[PDB]
RNA sequence: GAAUACUGCCAGCUGGGACUGAGGACUGCGACGUAAGUCAAGGAUGCUGGCAUAAUGGUUAUAUGCCGCCCGUCUUGAAAC
RNA sequence: AAAUAUGUAAGAAGUCCUUGUUACUUAAUUGAACGUGGACAUUUGAAUGAAGAGCUUUUAGUGGGCCAUUUUUGGUAAGCA
């Protein structure tokens, strides 16, 4: 009669082992995270105590934003602008470095500032400025029934597995960013320290590689 | 209509990520780590004080 | 602000309804607008773009176009659809009991089919009958191959008849023509 | 005042190849060309007849029609807002093949192989190459490798 | 008053307004360059072919 | 540049076939963060040995932090540096309890005298002098003297105040 | 054998302050609870008081703080001596 | 003999294997070009991005320019050309 129990009930029983599925993933995921770092620390510790140097494997994403607006931009560089899809000043978007990558780097670098992200703040990130391009119309995230509608035919069934395809850099990464609109990021709350900005960061800028100082950009400026 | 962030609205955050329940339980980020009582090398001492 | 790379606030480029004000053909593009939403069959969104178009663009189709069409294998017994206007053709002798589904219908056309036992039908008992495009053949006529066509593109060594009024010698058949008359094109 | 003539501001590409110049080889002559070949384009000197245009030295294109002692060939020249087809018609001893040509159609050999070679085996065709990834993890010894404090240099004449 | 000759400055960017692009290449290209030579004889070919095709349709 | 610290760079020159385990140089660099340290290793690494960072690799960067720094230390540093006419090498000593904090110190002297930017000065060596009268500079050696005194006659005061009702004084 | 700095993490705890309250029967994703139901979960509700007045708002004049060169036009360029 | 700039290519329109036409070519079915039937079944052959790509018609105003950074010519130099 009213035939809606059986619908309703089924679709919480579906739902609910969607769930399930998604927390025993989580979990494999941290643990993965977690054995990661244990394992590269205790590694530079048995090369020292061996005499030794364990070096650090290179870093293979890049978290970068616009720094300089928009006005006496030359071309090629406002062209790789378009390319990474920065089309506006405090946008942010992730790359997986290479050296088809890092020529453009160097190219964009006096209007940027890039660096290696962490998880915390790829985490903190999506949860807050998460919004995904579909039909384009930009929609917020808020929720994994997105997701699989949207991923399910890469395995991605959860904003929890998209920041692992982005972290651990997958073959799903082009069309998880892709997918992913570019961030589009406020000012800097404390200031960017620094009262002249376009200068490198090496020389009392901001522009250029911030390798790791870029997680304490991002997290004031977000 | 509205966008309710997580990292606050734990309602959002459970929504979202059931796993969270599970890591305030054993809470973690609070994580300690085993002792282990490893020690360096002698050249690498002298390397590092060297002048 | 922004960098822009194309134009915004652009219009599409496509006609979206028809610019006549003629009541009965807003009442089929009312009917197949209800049925390209409601049926995901491509054949009335095919039909209602071809509703919008204008007079050049939905050439009248002989009526001996469709003889050849049903020379086709297969396509003995389809229903035939135009969204324009059929003509009749002195130049066939034979035509066979089709049924042809149009909205404009020449007098001769009329007579032909259904002297030859055919039927001559609107669109609407079309969307009644086939609702969804079942065992149809749409034709189109030729739009290139009317008069004003000739003179696009006119310029050097491309063939492309120029605009004259009066025709004959002394009317552009001298210089830029000849081989005599200094150069050729 | 200014002359712009077929063979202006053409004093050093015309020019031979300092210690090769004189008569030319009979590879050249030797070669054969078919047509969709990809040829680059650059003129001699000695020869004065099927001598291309200044425009079309280092340029490189496809051939389109084969004659008794010359080849037809296509190229895309960009004028104003578009690229137009110019169809230039060439003595050999102006012209050269392509090896890119080769070297992707080897490769597609080898992708052939590779194909026939992993439908066998089973997994992992792996036929797209990809670009220059980044380095990974490794262990520096010291052994024989001490490392030695190097320390920025005074300022010396010795004009 | 002297009369300017030429200025290139704005010229590219007249072009690259509307996008500088390609000739649109298209199978079965063009035929009139050719050697005739070979034009007439690739004609008794395609004639050939073509009633041999119809003679093994039938 | 900023407040300082001091680290240890080590690179590498990355092996070929042509010499696989290369000869691992290292360098002592005072900067504010590990970025600008091996940027200025590859600067000096690049001006002695033949090597760029597109053609190396960096093994290892560590902090190094002072051994005493509860004990004063008297540190003679050799410095070039670049003037408006020509360059000149440049001896000086300070007496500081820290190697870096003497670095400092120098860095803003030599800003004060001779107007020599953080871009055109390079360190030669810090070092610690252990035994004492092997000084050569009286503004040092006159602070070795046993018993030292001395007044402050005029200190100023930056009082919080606006309107004061007193008239103060400056007594030490 | 320690603590302390420095850097980083907590899906860590606790307070104070400011701006906003869009939308308008239910439908959804969730959480707590055995359950019933409850909820900070697809946009604010509750309680209390004051004003019959100029309480509020508008219009106009005036005063004050800051800003504000005469329109049209030829022009590469006009407040233009 | 650089740097910067610069041409082409990075496939399914292709790769391999049978067999057909020619009045062309070859000493010669020998070759050339175009086809015929199978397999290689879109990891179908670098990276990134795409506010979709392409095709036409018709028509306005404009057809005196100027400043800055770098490379420059003439000039004593110029808010010079």
């Amino acid at each position: 009669a009213e035939q809606v129990a059986a619908e309703r009930a089924a679709r919480k029983a579906a739902n609910k082992e969607k769930r399930a599925i998604i927390l025993e993933r989580n979990a494999a995921y941290q643990k993965e995270y977690e054995t990661a770092e244990r394992n590269i620390i205790q590694a530079k510790r048995d090369a020292k105590a061996a005499g030794s140097y364990y070096v650090e494997a290179q870093h293979k994403l890049v978290f970068v934003v616009r720094i300089k607006g928009i006005n006496k931009i030359p071309p090629k560089p406002r062209k790789v602008l378009q390319l990474l899809r920065l089309t506006r000043i405090n946008s942010g978007t992730f790359v997986k470095v290479t050296k088809a990558t890092l020529e453009l780097l160097k190219l964009i670098e006096p209007y940027v500032a890039y660096g290696y992200p962490s998880y915390s703040t790829i985490r903190q990130l999506v949860y807050k400025r998460g919004f995904g391009k579909i039909n384009k119309q930009r929609v917020p995230l808020s929720d994994n029934a997105i997701i699989e509608a949207n991923l399910g035919k890469y395995g991605i069934l959860s904003i929890d597995d998209l920041i692992h395809e982005i972290i651990t850099v997958g073959p799903h990464f082009k069309q998880a960013n892709n997918f992913l609109w570019p961030f589009k990021l406020s000012n800097p709350s404390g200031g960017w320290g620094v009262p002249r900005k376009f200068k490198h960061f090496i020389q009392g800028g901001s522009f250029g590689n911030r390798e790791e100082f870029i997680n304490k950009l991002v997290k004031s400026m977000n | 209509v509205l966008k309710k962030n997580p990292l606050k609205n734990k309602q959002v955050l459970l929504r979202l990520n059931p796993y969270a329940k599970v890591f305030a339980a054993e809470k973690l980020g609070s994580k300690k780590a085993e002792k282990t009582g490893t020690k360096p090398a002698a050249v690498f001492t002298e390397t590092l004080k060297h002048d | 602000g922004i960098d822009h790379t194309s134009k915004q606030h652009k219009r599409s480029g496509h006609r979206t309804a028809p610019k006549s004000d003629n009541v009965y053909l807003k009442l089929l593009v009312k009917l197949y607008t209800f049925l390209a939403r409601r049926t995901d069959a491509p054949f009335n969104k095919v039909v209602l773009k071809a509703l919008f178009l204008s007079k050049i663009n939905r050439p009248p189709v002989s009526v001996s176009r469709i003889a050849r069409a049903l020379k086709q294998e297969g396509a003995a017994n389809k229903t035939v659809v135009v969204v324009g206007t059929v003509t009749d053709d002195a130049r066939i002798f034979e035509f066979p009991k089709t049924t042809v589904a149009a909205l404009r219908f020449t007098a001769g056309a009329r007579a032909k089919i259904v002297k030859a036992g055919g039927e001559c039908i609107t669109l609407d008992q079309l969307a009644v009958r086939a609702p969804k495009g079942q065992n149809t053949l749409i034709l189109r006529g030729p739009r290139n191959s009317r008069e004003a066509v000739r003179h696009f593109g006119m310029g050097p060594h491309k063939g492309k008849a120029p605009r004259i009024l009066s025709t004959g010698r002394k009317f552009e058949r001298a210089r830029g023509r000849r081989r005599s008359k200094g150069f050729k094109v | 005042g200014k002359s712009h003539g077929y063979r202006s501001r053409t004093r050093y590409m015309f020019q031979r190849d300092f210690r090769k110049h004189g008569a030319v080889h009979l590879s050249t002559y030797l070669k054969v060309y078919k047509v969709g070949d990809i040829v680059d384009i650059k003129a001699n000197g000695s020869i004065q007849k099927g001598m291309p245009h200044k425009f079309y030295q280092g340029k490189t294109g496809v051939v389109y029609n084969v004659t008794k002692s010359s080849v037809g060939v296509i190229i895309n020249k960009m004028v104003g807002n578009r690229y137009l087809e110019k169809r230039l018609n060439l003595r050999v001893e102006h012209i050269k093949h392509s090896k890119c040509r080769q070297e992707f159609l080897e490769r597609v050999k080898a992708n052939a192989a590779k194909r026939a070679e992993a439908k066998a085996q089973g997994v992992a065709v792996q036929l797209k190459r990809q670009p220059a990834q980044p380095r990974e993890s490794r262990i520096v010894s010291t052994e024989g490798n001490v490392p030695q404090t190097l320390a920025p240099v005074p300022y010396e004449t010795f004009i | 008053a002297k009369s300017k000759n030429h200025t290139a400055h704005n010229q590219t960017r007249k072009a690259h307004r509307n996008g500088i692009k390609k000739p649109k290449t298209y199978k079965y290209p063009s035929l009139k360059g050719v050697d005739p030579k070979f034009r007439r004889n690739h004609k008794h070919a395609l004639h050939g072919t073509a009633k041999a095709l119809a003679a093994a349709k039938k | 540049m900023a407040h300082f610290k001091e680290y240890q760079v080590i690179g590498r020159r990355l092996p070929t076939e042509s010499v696989p385990e290369p000869k691992l140089f290292r360098m002592r660099i005072f900067a504010s963060n590990e970025v600008i340290a091996k940027s200025r290793y590859w600067y000096f690494l690049q001006k002695l040995h033949k090597v760029k960072k597109a053609s190396g690799e960096i093994v290892s960067i560590n902090q190094i932090n002072e051994a005493h720094p509860t004990k004063v230390k008297n540190f003679g540093v050799w410095v070039r540096y670049d003037s408006r006419s020509g360059t000149h090498n440049m001896y000086k000593e300070i007496r500081d309890v820290s190697r870096v904090a003497a670095v400092e110190t120098l860095y803003q002297d030599m800003a004060a005298r001779h107007r020599a930017r953080f871009r055109s000065i390079h360190i030669l060596k810090v070092a610690e002098i252990e035994k004492t009268a092997d000084v050569k500079r009286q503004y040092v050696k006159q602070f070795l003297t046993k018993d030292l005194k001395f007044p402050l006659p005029h200190r100023v005061q930056k009082s919080t105040k606006t309107f004061s009702y007193k008239r103060p004084s400056t007594f030490y």
